[PDB]
């Protein structure tokens, strides 16, 4: 006898993790559901799931992780620490393993979706969840979060943390320092305002361990303190879980630039200590993940709640964040590619996908190498025109093929595949899905290189069929990769209706041929291929592998690719490169082209003199992977601004020494910026572009060099 | 010939800044307009070497958010970096001055130039008029007001050709200065081709303490950038003068100082050599404006910066 209710799970959270008596290979997890009925009144549910050592290792990617390690990692949240940055992989693996075990041992769960939930009154835990037949869900309600905390880390502590790891992002140094001496969070200041649809909650704190200076609202109108007695099976006694059940909201929302992670860690740490100071209950897990918990950081901002409080929070686009939360069970971006398969399960699937392919593409996968030429490209520098040039894309093809080949190798445990398939189907219509896949596919292929190999081989097959059909549909593929490729036609450059007809016929022919080939290789697709014509052009110039510029001499539209865009200065440089290429190719020898190119460079440098003191303008973004010149401890005194540093470091050169513009308050006061250095880099890029254009349109071996030392260096030095 | 020596020994290098860019260049590469103008009293940072190092330390405590004195140049709606001066209304670029006591340094936004030039200001043909007008003429702050040496800022443009000459009756001296004037303006017409220098009306300001200082405006529309360019201008004017009837180039360098007119070690006082075609009270009065004295004083559309005179 199990009692069933029509509910909807607003959030799935991790409450307890332990190991039952005389257990050495399997642990147990007590998982807290924030649920909501049709009326939206919140209720609290619990489930208990079991994970074996093999599942944990499979979700971890290696055999290093031990069950005893997860046990001590989850007992250690007495909430004063910040444990998940001791081993972020451990916590991602544990979260993904618990969610997989929950879907496997209790039912197909779905956030914000109608479910029928059945619990065992004797034990109190939820015993089985199924997909509800009918019922409109409650509307996911948001609350607006503003949290700002002043935390006093000694700058030399950050200096030492960065000195141990020279490429450490300073948000990670901030969090590592807070982990070293947690009292910094207790004796810090904090202002928090939480606005729901009902009332306003607000607290202002001088020492976050002392009573508030400013109060506005009660703490019992945001949430509800619930005590639920459970009887986890195989364990001696009844245990009580004390939880916070958010009234009339399901997730927080935090702004982008104002977001601070230690602020919310300190706030939730004080909430945890206040709520769980009363004895006679269980202390939840206190775990948070984000880009800021890795030394090298992480590109996409987020921070995922694993434990207390029990509900999401979005560092934002709000609709897309909610959709990505719902469609992925909230494990993304927290778990990474683990939201599809455990990494240790990717080899076999790849093998299976290889085994099901036709022998030719089998060998293509077997031999695949990144640099291997596949089709008859244009061998830059080259120029085409006046012709009819077209650009084509298979929008989202890599994600499509990954989903298809995963379902092909499914003979190697598939709810992750269903999530990936729904993402693939959703990409043609809502862009959050495509944005997710842009990060998900590379991460998946980083999980296993055999996947790179398989997917590149199938891409090679696609390229081969594109060339084959191009031969027969009046098309010569001049460049591209296979999911996006450009080429030229043999049609009269003067008849435009005939042109458009030929573009359309070629598009249909190529789409049909690629679809047929993928189908013959048994690679079935979740939504049928669409071949998008990105644009029609009349001239094209290629100077590098990905450096290409397209011009349409009849409506004056361009497209530029391969030009770095690592600052506003490079944006302006791209703009002038496209303007000057418009003029140069409208000039239809090399002498006049060089005259126009040097005029463009001179005008660029004058306009750059008009911005000779703009730090943000001349700052370039350096990634955690390029070398970066350090700076004296002065940047280490930035304070809260150090936390909004997880991937990119904007750096200027002043008079030459680097300055992380973003690490200091405003207004900045600096020596004059070394505009000579920045303009030299920018002009090196521009000379690559111009040299390619000259060698393509006129075959001149004389490269474009713009003399800077002579002629317009005096303005700065 | 002077034409041949210019044609064979200087490599003119000029860049024509236009409109907004030229105005920005003048304002960011030449002293602020208020720095020139006489003021009721001096605002600045004036002290010996040691105490100046201390003040610089305090400023470098205040900015994180001994060539650095000349380097401390800036912009600002908010006050500049040099505002070390402790006054908000400062404008950069500033004059920076060397003083003897012990060596002292001043970074000044304003000064009482009236009191500096007041003891040496006045209320036939040209030569007789010049001879007659010429005949008719401690702490850091005080010893500032006794002598001052302008420090060359390699980061600012040059608007005045300023020659230090180290060379007798006074008749010979004055006649030689007139011939010097003709030779120097021949040189200036050669070096500065786009400008209409009238050889007998273009101001040369002569200051005598034998030691002379000659001061000419750079002809419109040029400014001169670079220590080497000014050294070349000096070499050309020396050659032009030595190839006309008569009977120092190391001063142009970043950080090098040059004694200003109306200051002692003998005090430099005007020696009026009126141009043959002037139309003369203004010439006499202008012998007292500091904008004829400093390398980097603001000039009085297109601006052709001459930034190189190459040559082995």
């Amino acid at each position: 006898d199990i009692v069933w209710v029509e509910e909807s799970v607003s959030a799935i959270t991790l409450y307890a993790v332990w190991l039952p008596p005389r257990a050495r290979e399997y642990f147990h997890a007590l998982v807290y559901f924030v649920c909501r009925n049709a009326a939206g009144e919140g209720r609290a549910r619990f489930a208990e799931v079991s994970v074996t050592a093999t599942e944990l290792r499979d979700f971890y990617g290696s055999a290093d992780v031990a069950v005893v390690a997860a046990a001590r990692a989850a007992t250690t949240p007495a909430a004063s620490p910040l444990e998940p940055l001791e081993n972020p992989t451990l916590w991602r693996a544990l979260y993904a393993c618990v969610l997989a075990a929950l879907e496997r041992q209790t039912g197909p769960v779905a956030l914000f979706a109608p479910l029928r939930i059945g619990s065992d009154p004797r034990t109190g835990l939820v015993v089985k969840v199924e997909r509800a037949s009918w019922g409109p869900p409650a509307a996911p309600r948001a609350a607006l979060l503003v949290a700002e905390a002043n935390i006093d880390i000694d700058p030399m502590a950050l200096a030492a943390r960065v000195a141990e790891h020279p490429d450490a992002r300073l948000a990670w140094a901030r969090l590592a320092a807070i982990r070293d001496t947690p009292q910094c969070a207790s004796a810090a200041s904090l202002t928090v305002n939480i606005t729901t649809g009902t009332a306003l909650f607000a607290r202002e704190y001088q020492t976050l361990a002392f009573p508030p200076i400013k109060k506005e609202g009660a703490f019992g109108d945001l949430v509800e303190v619930c005590e639920v007695g459970l009887r986890p099976r195989g364990h001696p006694q009844r245990v009580t879980a004390r939880v916070l059940l958010p009234r009339d909201y399901d997730y927080f929302v935090s702004a982008g630039e104002k977001f601070s992670a230690p602020a919310l860690v300190a706030l939730f740490r004080q909430w945890h200590t206040t709520v769980h100071a009363a004895p006679g209950a269980l202390a939840p897990v206190f775990a948070f993940l984000g880009p800021e918990f890795e030394v090298r950081g992480g590109p996409v901002p987020y921070f995922a709640v694993l434990g207390f409080p029990g509900w999401p929070t979005f560092t934002v686009l709000v609709r897309g964040a909610a959709a990505a939360y719902a469609a992925l069970l909230g494990a993304w971006p927290a778990v990474g590619a683990r939201v599809v398969l455990p990494p240790r399960a990717w080899p076999g699937v790849a093998s299976a996908a290889a085994g099901c392919l036709l022998p030719a593409v089998r060998e293509a996968v077997a031999r695949w190498h990144p640099a291997t030429k596949i089709i008859q490209l244009l061998d830059p520098p080259a120029a085409v025109g006046p012709v009819w040039t077209a650009r084509f894309c298979f929008p989202g093809l890599r994600a499509q093929l990954l989903a298809a080949l995963a379902d092909l190798g499914g003979s190697g445990g598939r709810t992750g595949l269903a999530r990936l398939d729904a993402l693939v189907v959703a990409a043609p219509s809502e862009p959050w899905a495509g944005a997710v896949l842009e990060r998900l596919v590379p991460d998946t292929c980083n999980a296993c290189p055999a996947l790179r190999q398989l997917l590149g081989g199938v891409m090679a097959a696609v390229c081969l069929q594109i060339e084959e059909t191009a031969s027969s549909v009046k098309f010569a593929v001049c460049g591209g990769d296979g999911g996006a490729f450009w080429g030229v036609f043999n049609v009269d450059p003067q008849d435009a209706d005939a042109a458009s007809g030929v573009i359309e016929d070629a598009r249909r022919a190529i789409e049909t041929a690629v679809g047929a080939v993928l189908r013959a290789n048994a690679v079935r697709l979740r939504h049928p291929l669409c071949l998008a014509l990105e644009g029609v052009y009349t001239h094209a110039v290629a100077w590098s592998q990905a450096g290409v510029w397209f011009w349409n001499s009849r409506d004056n539209t361009d497209h530029l690719g391969g030009f770095p865009l690592r600052g506003p200065a490079y944006t302006t440089a791209a703009g002038v490169v496209r303007d000057t290429l418009r003029r140069v190719l409208g000039l239809t020898d090399a002498l006049t082209a060089r005259g126009l190119m040097e005029d463009a460079c001179d005008r660029l440098i004058l306009d750059a003199f008009n911005k000779r003191l703009d730090a943000e303008y001349w700052s370039v973004r350096v990634s955690p992977f390029e070398a970066s010149d350090p700076l004296p401890p002065t940047a280490f005194r930035g304070g809260a601004l150090l936390d909004a540093e997880h991937y990119w470091r904007r750096v200027v050169r002043v008079c030459s020494v680097g300055v992380p513009v973003d690490l200091y308050p405003r207004p900045l006061v600096l020596p004059p910026v070394d505009c000579a250095h920045h303009l030299r880099e920018i002009l090196r890029e521009i000379e690559l572009v111009f040299t390619g254009v000259l060698a393509g349109v006129w075959g001149e071996g004389g490269k474009f060099v713009y003399p800077f030392d002579d002629k317009m260096s005096f303005l700065f030095a | 010939n002077i034409g041949e020596y210019v044609k064979h020994n200087v490599t003119p290098r000029e860049t024509v800044l236009d409109g907004d860019t030229a105005k920005a260049y003048l304002r960011a590469r030449t002293y602020a307009p208020g720095a020139l103008t006489p003021a009721p009293a001096y605002c600045g940072a004036v002290d010996s070497a040691t105490k100046m190092m201390g003040r610089l330390a305090d400023a470098e405590k205040l900015v994180p958010r001994l060539l650095r004195l000349a380097a401390t140049e800036q912009q600002g709606p908010t006050p500049p970096a040099i505002a070390l001066i402790r006054n908000a209304a400062v404008q950069t670029p500033l004059p920076v001055y060397r003083i003897s006591m012990g060596q002292a340094f001043a970074a000044l936004a304003w000064d009482d130039w009236a009191r500096i030039t007041r003891d040496a200001r006045l209320a036939p043909d040209h030569g007789a008029l010049g001879r007659r007008l010429t005949d008719r003429i401690l702490d850091a702050g005080g010893q500032m007001y006794v002598n001052r040496n302008e420090i060359f800022n390699g980061a600012l443009a040059i608007t005045n050709i300023i020659l230090d000459l180290d060379i007798v009756p006074f008749r010979r001296l004055h006649e030689a200065l007139g011939h010097f004037r003709r030779g120097a303006l021949a040189a200036v017409q050669l070096l500065f081709p786009a400008a209409r220098v009238d050889p007998d009306a273009y101001p040369c300001y002569f200051f005598k303490s034998i030691g002379l200082r000659v001061c000419m405006p750079v002809p419109a529309p040029y400014v001169v950038h670079g220590s080497l360019t000014m050294r070349g201008v000096a070499r050309v004017i020396q050659q032009a003068v030595l190839l006309d009837d008569f009977v120092d180039t190391g001063v142009y360098a970043h950080g090098h100082s040059l004694r200003l007119p109306y200051f002692a070690k003998g005090r430099l006082l005007p020696v009026f050599v009126i141009p043959p075609a002037c139309k003369v009270p203004a010439f006499v009065a202008a012998h007292a404006d500091p904008r004829r004295f400093h390398f980097h004083a603001p000039p009085t559309r297109e601006i052709r910066v001459l930034h190189s005179l190459g040559g082995d």
